RNA sequence: GAGACUUGGGCAAUGUGACUGCUGAUCAGCAGUCACAUUGCCCAAGU
RNA sequence: GACUUGGGCAAUGUGACUGCUGAUCAGCAGUCACAUUGCCCAAGUCUCUU
């Protein structure tokens, strides 16, 4: 609204944004849940949620390319929970394909 | 409101110790709306439905703890007795207590 | 007079009915009222009461 | 009688009604004011209430003239999410309350 | 009669839920009509414009607490024509600013031929300690209240 | 949190019975500590029966708008109990909490 | 266009906007659709020669 | 011997505006080194602006609204009397001159 | 084509739980305003 | 000298009515979280298909 110029906009978003579209475009970020089942190898093996008081766990055990590792993801929702499992086994795979 | 409460919860417990009031009492109390909840152990559900004034009147409970609600032309089985414990303020208070 | 300088986050303004006359955040307010509501209930009804 | 009961009702601050019927009135200001502050924040964060503020006698004088000598006026400012933002005063009243 | 064609119904107002309660379980054994109950404990607001009229449509008696009727009166759902009662229980709150007072001085801006039979119901008229100068509390209820 | 976990096992209508409930070992000493009067201090006697119970402190300071410093006290017990004052009385308030709690 | 709306109904509005059936319903009669490509040409079981 | 700095009890009696608004807190944070404490005689520059624009933050935080004189008055040298003492302490010295 | 599996965009509700905000009345304290009563004093008149 | 009327100045009170503060109680509204089982679309991986 100041500049009026849609190329200055475009320089300053540019600055902003050029580390992670440099880093985007060579690795697209997609989905965690997703991307863990669209990683095949990896098989993860979600068991069901359970609930304490308000905050529900929900454990998972996938083949961290060597081992069926067992990770445990706390939120206070079953999705929220199978997110941070999700992304936690993801981290640990991501770890293990050094 | 709490004096309901306190007053419930002391006369449970002097029922329970004495001998004779044990079986003819069977206490129970109201206040407004915000109901307080009608237990001591900090319990996360409790599976009651039934409303207070149902079991007064069916003859469930015979000695109900009110405050200001049951005062005003609340219809009732014919009652023996009534207390009021604390000094009467209003002139339409004692008019409908009576 | 512990809990008076707390210093919770910011909160509401809270003001008397003529606005006027200041009055403690609502949960400062609310922890008062319960702790009067027991005085209250020590100082009539008995010490079994509270 | 008509006289007396004009006499009783129509003597306080005057009702409004619009041109479809509906009809609002002076003591339900505040709450229909209040019901719709509760409507607009679009977070569980930002919530915000009007600010009622009272005049001092030199802005009343500056704003009204003589005629508000010794009568209150309350100004009130709108949240910014509002369509208001222009500190809409009320007429010299009696007392603050009006 | 439907309401559009001039249909009427009758209000029961209370001051307390169970109170209101009460009252709408006696109408509703002491009379064949399907009364309506309106209180706030279980939210009346999601009752809309459209089916405030078809639950007047559906019930002829409408018992519940002054709040909820004050409401839907001012609101202009139904209009005071299309009443030919209105029952006020315990009638001597209707003082100062409360929702009896207020209801009875939103009768007096329809047009004063169509106002319904106003039957106030109470065993107390003096609100407050006030009990001195009785006669004076007498003719500020019935101007409250007409008649 | 490090904090707020309740393993205690017993009802909240009796769990005021904590520190009644320990060993006499630890309970008699403690007793006999904050029964001495020829204590240098009221820290150094708080000092000493708290380390008596072998629970741990935990001091921080809160904020606050006072000058003097506003303490709270935290025990890290399975009892999940914190104190707070000002630091001249913070000390006092856990001598007086512990000569309350411990008989 | 709506300057001082609130912007819940804007977002609400842009998203009927943008939604799939007014999309729809301005290239019907636009008469547009009728010359979209999306049969999986098979010339043998599904086409006729001019 | 010792004193506040010299270029914020400048401060402090130059913008009375200013200083009603100042706490006890903004001075907790002026942890002044060995050098600003015992040679220079003031805090640096940086440290006066920190300052300056924690007490200006002071005033809109949680601590606007509030009065933080009962606390800071004896750095720059007032006090608090009540009347009835400023009274006896003019009669006291009629009594011992009698 | 038959399907299983996941994230979505949602549409629904059966729960249930807690939060927040406001109105009204009553009492108490304080402040102020209306009228009225009692004991006086004095004056104005008329016969 | 009785009789009558009226007014004014006093004090001693009473009856209420508002205004402010605090407390108590009833009365409404806006929400939010979230387990449970359902329904319609969008894009995915795989059996089969091939």
């Amino acid at each position: 609204l100041d500049c009026r110029d849609l190329q200055r906009t475009w320089e300053v978003i540019f600055n902003l944004f050029e580390p992670e579209l440099q880093e985007f475009t060579r690795k697209v970020p997609i989905n965690h849940i997703r991307q863990l089942v669209e990683h095949k190898h990896a098989k993860p093996v979600f068991s069901s949620p359970i609930v304490e008081g308000e905050t529900v766990m929900v454990s998972c055990q996938f083949t961290c390319m060597e081992k069926t590792i067992k990770v445990y993801g706390f939120g206070s929702n079953k999705d929220q929970a199978k997110l941070s499992a999700a992304k936690h086994a993801l981290q640990q795979l991501s770890k293990c394909d050094a | 409101r709490y004096t309901c409460k306190c007053i419930y919860g002391l006369l449970l417990n002097y029922i329970q110790s004495t001998p004779e009031l044990r079986n003819v009492l069977t206490p129970q109390f109201m206040v407004g709306r915000n109901n307080i909840s009608p237990d001591f152990e900090s319990v996360l559900e409790r599976k009651w439905q039934k409303s207070a004034i149902q079991q007064f009147r069916d003859g469930n409970a015979n000695l109900m703890i009110c405050s200001s609600v049951l005062e005003e032309g609340i219809d009732v089985q014919a009652c023996n007795h009534v207390f009021i414990l604390d000094p009467v303020k209003t002139f339409n208070m004692y008019v409908q207590s009576k | 007079v512990s809990l008076d300088l707390m210093n919770i986050g910011v909160q509401p303004i809270r003001r008397s009915k003529s606005l006027q006359c200041l009055r403690d955040p609502s949960k400062k307010s609310f922890v008062k009222q319960l702790f009067n509501d027991f005085l209250y209930q020590m100082k009539e009804y008995g010490i079994y009461a509270a | 009688e008509l006289y007396e009961i004009k006499g009783h009702f129509q003597d306080d601050i005057d009702p409004f009604t619009n041109e479809n019927g509906a009809v609002l009135l002076p003591n339900n200001a505040l709450a229909i004011l209040h019901r719709y502050c509760q409507t607009i924040p679009t977070d569980a964060f930002g919530f915000v209430i009007p600010w009622f503020h009272v005049l001092q006698e030199d802005e009343r004088d500056r704003i009204f003239g003589v005629s508000a000598k010794g009568k209150h006026v309350i100004s009130i400012n709108m949240p910014v999410n509002c369509m208001l933002r222009d500190t809409i005063y009320s007429d010299p009243m009696d007392n603050v309350k009006t | 009669k439907p309401i559009e064609s001039g249909g009427k119904r009758a209000l029961f107002m209370c001051n307390t839920v169970e109170l209101a309660r009460q009252q709408a379980m006696a109408v509703r054994r002491c009379t064949n009509f399907k009364v309506g109950f309106y209180v706030g404990e279980q939210g009346v607001d999601d009752w809309t414009r459209g089916m405030w009229s078809d639950e007047i449509k559906k019930n002829q008696v409408l018992v519940g607490t002054a709040q909820v009727f004050l409401d839907m009166v001012t609101q202009t759902y139904v209009a005071l024509s299309s009443l030919s009662v209105v029952i006020i229980d315990e009638c001597h709150h209707g003082t100062g600013h409360h929702p009896f007072r207020e209801f009875m001085r939103l009768f007096t801006i329809a047009n004063q031929t169509k106002l319904p039979r106003v039957v106030g119901l109470t065993g107390v008229l003096i609100k407050g300690n006030e009990i001195t100068n009785v006669a004076t509390k007498l003719k500020e209820l019935e101007i409250t209240y007409r008649g | 949190e490090a904090g707020s976990v309740d393993h205690t096992g017993m009802r909240l209508c009796d769990r005021h019975n904590y520190f009644k409930n320990f060993y006499p070992t630890l309970k008699k000493e403690a007793i006999e500590a904050i029964n001495s009067d020829e204590y240098e201090s009221s820290k150094d006697k708080a000092m000493d029966v708290m380390s008596s119970l072998k629970i741990t402190p935990k001091i921080s300071e809160v904020e606050s708008s006072s000058l003097v410093p506003l303490l709270s006290v935290e025990l890290n017990c399975a009892f999940d109990v914190v104190l707070m004052a000002k630091e001249t009385d913070i000390y006092d308030h856990i001598i007086d909490y512990f000569r309350t709690m411990l008989i | 266009k709506y300057s001082d709306w609130n912007e819940g109904t804007l977002t609400e509005v842009k998203s009927k906007l943008v939604s799939n059936r007014n999309l729809l319903f301005c290239l019907i009669d636009a008469d547009i659709p009728k010359t979209l490509n999306t049969i999986q040409f098979t010339p043998r079981y599904t086409w006729l020669p001019p | 011997g010792i004193s506040l700095p010299h270029n914020v009890l400048a401060l402090w009696r130059e913008n009375p505006e200013f200083a009603k608004i100042i706490g006890p807190h903004n001075l907790r944070d002026l942890a002044l080194g060995d050098e600003e404490s015992l040679v220079k005689g003031n805090c640096s520059d940086i440290n006066y602006n920190r300052f300056v624009e924690g007490c200006r933050a002071n005033g809109q935080s949680f601590y606007a609204g509030a009065d933080f004189s009962s606390e800071v008055n004896f750095c720059v040298g007032l006090v608090t009397i009540p009347n009835k003492v400023i009274a006896d302490t003019l009669e006291a010295l009629l009594g011992v001159i009698v």
